[PDB]
């Protein structure tokens, strides 16, 4: 008796992901072939801000990667997973219990097979922090990969085998000894929301990923949260609103610089509602319309949008659907693990069935 | 007009099922099997000088 | 679950070449139904009105159809299952790229219909127009790209995916194939943007940068104008074009004993959501 | 019908190819000439008799 | 050129100049002007010897 589920597999390297020093259970992000990266910043950014930055940052940190064993920056096979006890120790400066933050830079500097491990830290982030800065959201490009059973090592190279959907507790390890695993997460990023809102009821309840950013001139921000809720996904807006509102306040009116509003105001107001009142305006029929001798005795009007907060620079969130637990009461435990001598904070959360699904900014 | 088309014989292998003590190179080993490996971690062999 | 689609009777024998190259491809139909004829299979099968649909009428038609994969071709019946009921029980079934674009594991798999630029069965007298399976972050490029291009006709064709480029110009028919997108898309906007405008007179008036912020900053704290007989117009207007662009993803691929991009013409495993 | 090897990863799995053929048969004629002449007929036929 | 990660020079009448000179006409060097953040590529030959 075994439940349905599906196994993934996929040739990686280990340059951002180790599945030797992160044990089997933690949690994966796929990412974008990383040529797409800085041509959209070029493209998609809002006016005035330096779009090479994104192909500068991401630059010296592929340079960072290897400096020795010769070895080249562009390949065929290429590093696209980000494993996840990589991606919290990154933004490690922006939370609220740096104790056991740097609790996990512990071990992320430390049990990582390779030299200088933490120059990448001081610059993936960094990455991170050109992400936001050149617009092209991490949301855009990150992209949820399964957790982990079991790893086949080589220098710089693995089999990473994954469950892209089914329940955790199903797939094989590959030792008989320990036949499963379960989902291995850090504690500074594992925050309810039952306790938070008063939901001491028990219920099936729905695991999310979430991102922060924090648009300011060269003062930027990053956050990994993985959220346990009984809510629903179409009701998780109006929540994160509660938390991150402060972010919110920051982002809609010290996100938008460096773009030029005309000066001084003006746009004078609509008065369609008064120009319908009179019989005795002109008007013009379908035909007399797109003539130069007709379209001179309609009113004239030029809208000027230059300088407001769109709603693409006004984001302070982004989540996806991750997984349930369906059990009556969600079982979690924490306790502290031995990643070989670095103990670190660790929640162990029990009993995860895998369906992913899309992101949506809440904006 | 009469015509016919033909399979005039049909033609297969046969894979040769070779052994490893068959060959020279099982000198270079000691084959003593487990019935389990992957139930142990890592285990060690003594050697005196 | 695998349901029959038999060929009525007279194939040529190049017929029964070119139906033997589509093995792994995504195919509409009405109903999930144990036998089912190919002439309601067909790009004939939707060709009600008097015009043949152009690309905003494929789009509605595929979310009242119901989505099989072909697996194998029999000489006497197409054998497909449904993607919606068939992959409970069988797990994962194979599926051929058209697509000028590869595929990478994990993607979320939309489809859109053949825009870029096909097979005939002249014993039959149909056609056979078949989606197009991109992965669904570029369905929400590609398709506004197309859409913004009919814009700029009353630099752009420029893009980039997994460290390749894309030409969508490779002109005649596909700009007057994509009219009726292009007459809606601003038509919601422009009902929109002046009603918004004349429930509010002052939005475009404030200082942008000094004022306005505090005119968003409110807002996210918990004869006669036919104004509130209009909203409707535009309300189920807007309403139901949110489900046709939403392009939502029936399909992601799992690679498990394979490549990790699979490239146009291999084949690509497919799971939906459990 | 191809045979394998094991291989350890982190290379991909191959499994077991098979090879499937059929040949087309040409075909060739040959020749020879034989002639007589007029009384070679008239000697075996009777109309020199 | 193909690397990338030296200081040009200033007068840009002249790092452009430098540029046009040497890689064209060249073996090696790229068409497409070098990514920013990627590596050049090397253009094909169409035999190889």
């Amino acid at each position: 008796g075994s439940p349905r589920h599906h196994l993934t597999r996929q040739v990686i390297l280990t340059d951002l992901c180790q599945p030797n020093a992160d044990r089997a259970g933690t949690l994966l992000l796929a990412l974008r072939h990383p040529a797409d990266l800085p041509h959209l910043a070029h493209q998609r950014a809002p006016p005035g801000r330096q779009t090479e930055r994104l192909g500068e940052a991401w630059g010296q940190l592929m340079e960072a990667t290897a400096l020795g064993s010769g070895r080249a920056e562009s390949g065929c096979t290429r590093a696209g997973l980000v494993s996840f006890n990589f991606l919290v120790a990154a933004c490690a400066a922006s939370y609220d219990a740096r104790d056991a933050a740097d609790a996990v830079r512990a071990h992320v500097t430390a049990n990582y097979r390779g030299t200088r491990v933490g120059a990448r830290l001081d610059r993936f982030s960094e990455c991170l922090r050109a992400m936001v800065h050149t617009h092209v959201f991490p949301h855009e490009v990150m992209r949820f990969f399964g957790g982990l059973v079991s790893w086949v090592t080589q220098d710089e190279l693995a089999s990473v085998t994954a469950v892209c959907a089914g329940p955790q507790e199903a797939a094989h390890t590959g030792h008989p000894g320990r036949p499963r695993s379960a989902v291995i997460l850090p504690a500074c990023a594992f925050v309810d929301l039952d306790a938070e809102l008063g939901l001491g009821g028990p219920g099936a309840a729905f695991l999310y990923l979430v991102f922060t950013y924090r648009q300011r001139r060269d003062q930027e921000l990053c956050c990994v949260y993985v959220i346990k809720s009984q809510l629903p996904p179409r009701g998780l807006e109006p929540a994160l609103e509660r938390l991150f509102g402060r972010l919110r306040i920051t982002n809609t009116i010290h996100g938008t610089e460096d773009m030029t509003p005309p000066a001084p105001n003006r746009n004078p107001d609509f008065p369609l509602a008064g120009l319908a009142a009179n019989p005795q305006t002109p008007r013009c029929s379908a035909g007399q319309v797109t003539n130069p001798q007709f379209a001179d005795r309609l009113y004239r009007w030029q809208p000027d949008l230059r300088g407001r907060p769109t709603a693409r620079t006004c984001t302070y969130a982004a989540f996806a659907e991750l997984g349930m637990m369906p059990e009556d009461s969600p079982r979690c435990l924490h306790r502290t693990e031995r990643f070989g001598a670095v103990s670190v904070p660790v929640v162990i959360l029990e009993g995860v069935v895998w369906r992913p699904g899309e992101w949506r900014a809440c904006a | 007009d009469v015509e016919f088309d033909a399979l005039l014989g049909s033609y297969c292998n046969t894979l040769s099922l070779v052994r490893f003590l068959e060959l020279g190179l099982s000198v270079a080993c000691v084959c003593t099997k487990f019935p389990e490996l992957a139930y142990m971690n890592e285990g060690r062999v003594q050697f005196e000088v | 679950f695998e349901t029959d689609i038999a060929i009525p009777s007279g194939i040529s024998r190049p017929d029964a070449a070119a139906l033997q190259r589509c093995e792994g491809r995504v195919v509409f139909l009405p109903t999930i139904r144990r036998q089912l004829t190919l002439a309601d299979v067909a790009h004939e099968s939707f060709v009600s009105g008097g015009v043949s649909p152009d690309t905003l009428g494929l789009l509605l038609a595929y979310r009242r159809r119901f989505p099989a994969v072909i697996t194998r071709v029999l000489p006497t019946r197409i054998v497909a299952c449904p993607l919606d009921v068939g992959l409970t029980h069988a797990g994962t079934v194979n599926l051929r790229n058209t697509s000028p674009v590869d595929l990478c594991n994990g993607d979320p798999i939309s489809l859109v219909p053949p825009v870029f630029e096909d097979v005939r069965l002249d014993s039959l007298d149909l056609t056979l127009r078949f989606p197009v399976p991109l992965p669904s972050p570029l369905a929400r490029e590609i398709v506004a790209r197309l859409v913004a291009r009919g814009i700029r006709d009353l630099d752009l064709n420029v893009l980039y995916y997994n460290g390749s480029r894309l030409s969508l110009l490779a002109l005649g028919p596909v700009n007057a194939e994509l009219r009726s997108l292009v007459l809606n898309m601003v038509y919601s906007i422009t009902e929109g943007t002046t009603i918004i405008l004349t429930l509010i007179p002052r939005l475009f008036a404030l200082s942008a940068q000094d004022g306005y912020v505090n005119a968003l900053l409110q807002m996210q704290s918990v004869r006669r104008l036919p104004l509130y007989e209009a909203l409707v117009a535009w309300l189920t207007h807007a309403g139901q074009l949110g489900d046709t662009l939403a392009l939502a993803p029936v399909v992601r691929v799992c690679t498990f004993d394979g490549a990790a991009v699979v490239r146009s013409g291999d084949m690509a495993p497919v799971i939906r959501y459990p | 019908h191809q045979p394998l090897i094991a291989r350890d990863g982190p290379h991909p799995i191959e499994q077991p190819t098979h090879n499937y053929m059929t040949k087309i048969i040409d075909r060739r004629a040959l020749n020879a000439a034989f002639s007589l002449a007029t009384e070679a007929i008239a000697l075996l036929t009777g109309e020199a008799l | 050129y193909l690397g990338r990660g030296a200081p040009p020079l200033l007068d840009n009448a002249a790092a452009v100049y430098l540029r046009n000179a040497v890689v064209a006409g060249n073996r090696l060097g790229p068409a497409q002007p070098v990514p920013v953040f990627g590596c050049a590529q090397v253009p094909r030959r169409a035999g190889m010897d």
